[PDB]
């Protein structure tokens, strides 16, 4: 059914970010020019999953960060700030199989350190659709950002016992 | 900086979580088992 | 010199939280009130300094947290809490807590990103305090400071506890 | 929410990070190796 000949690891000197095109400028040029970068520094962290015959051949990326939404009358969250998917590989599940990585890698962090959700950033309201497809719900007053609890994605990988 | 809408989604989201759809549960069946 | 005769756990149902007494109430009522119901639902950890003898007994406790600062965004943990017993504080345990915090966050932030401690303090006496240890404070917010990871990575590292 | 005073001092702060004081070394020093 699903693409599943891959594996992840933490973005690095040996991957080939040239190759990457997922469809949007932007999306490439993060991958290109400043993942790595913002990976050393500590803003956001980019994990990349590779073909596991062509080990540097890169199929799609996602970055995550700590951040609070302040309730107004604070909700400690994991941002998932990209996630994006070659133009080759599209329509094989790989995009779903990172969102719930990264809910993954989140949750155990929180496990140590605190969050109860994912807020997940949607560039434009194709992608804001996509995301709703998995039971995040769009926020009223800002509307190109989700949440997604991390009781739903446990739930999920509890399921399959990738928890 | 969240609005009195949003917090009041939000809070009930958080309280009474919505179980995982089959999409969710499909990429979380396909996911490979790997670690950190 | 300092006392070490401790070890570091997860606020669990042993713990005696009732005995616990930092001179402040609010951190008192915390700890007994909150800590592991807020620890259970995720909203801030809570991890206490043990008795190594009396291992029901809490020295003392911090509480961290995920958040963003505004200015693009900083992300950061917060260290919401931190508090030491008085008939354990002046022994340098508030101190390794600090370090500890620090460490617990920056292993995180390996996995999931993050940049510095962002610290709340509740007084004048306590953002002395952690002045003390470089942390900066925050000139619109007065009773908050930051400290980087890379200088707690920089001590950590000195004493191998990285 | 960070005055132009703050949003300055940390973006400074961040990219020229302080070495470790003596009280934040001692520290680190006594603070006995735990896991987790
Ligand atoms: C496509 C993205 C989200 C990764 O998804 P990927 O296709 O790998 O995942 P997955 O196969 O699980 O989901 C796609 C499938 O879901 C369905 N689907 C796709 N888009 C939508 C949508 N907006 N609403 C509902 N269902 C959708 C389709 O049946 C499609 O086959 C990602 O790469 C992306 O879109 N990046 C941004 C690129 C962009 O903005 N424009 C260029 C797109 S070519
Ligand atoms: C006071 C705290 C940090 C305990 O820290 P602890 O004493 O274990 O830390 P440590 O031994 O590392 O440091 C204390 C030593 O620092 C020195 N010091 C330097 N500046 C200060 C200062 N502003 N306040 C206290 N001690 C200071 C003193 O020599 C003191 O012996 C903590 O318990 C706390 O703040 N709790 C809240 C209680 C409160 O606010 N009021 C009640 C105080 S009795």
């Amino acid at each position: 059914s699903m693409f599943t000949d891959w594996h992840e690891a933490a973005i690095g000197k040996t991957h080939n970010r040239m190759n990457f095109d997922c469809g949007d400028a932007d999306l490439n040029q993060f991958l290109q020019r400043h993942a790595r970068q913002n990976h050393e520094k500590g803003t956001t962290k980019t994990y990349v999953a590779l073909d596991n015959s062509d080990v540097t051949r890169i199929h799609g990326f996602y970055s995550v960060s700590p951040a609070s939404l302040i309730y107004a009358q604070d909700v400690p969250v994991f941002r998932l700030g990209r996630l994006a998917v070659d133009k080759s590989m599209q329509g094989q599940g790989l995009g779903a199989q990172l969102l719930l990585s990264a809910g993954k890698r989140c949750i155990q962090a929180a496990l140590q350190v605190g969050g109860v959700a994912l807020l997940i950033d949607a560039k434009n309201k194709q992608v804001c659709d996509w995301f709703k497809g998995f039971g995040a719900v769009p926020l009223n007053d800002q509307p190109l950002s989700l949440l997604l609890s991390f009781k739903t994605l446990y739930a999920a990988l509890s399921a399959s016992g990738r928890l | 900086y969240l609005t009195e809408r949003d917090t009041k989604m939000i809070m009930e989201i958080l309280d009474n979580p919505p179980a995982p759809n089959e999409k969710l549960l499909a990429a979380a069946f396909a996911l490979p088992d790997m670690k950190k």
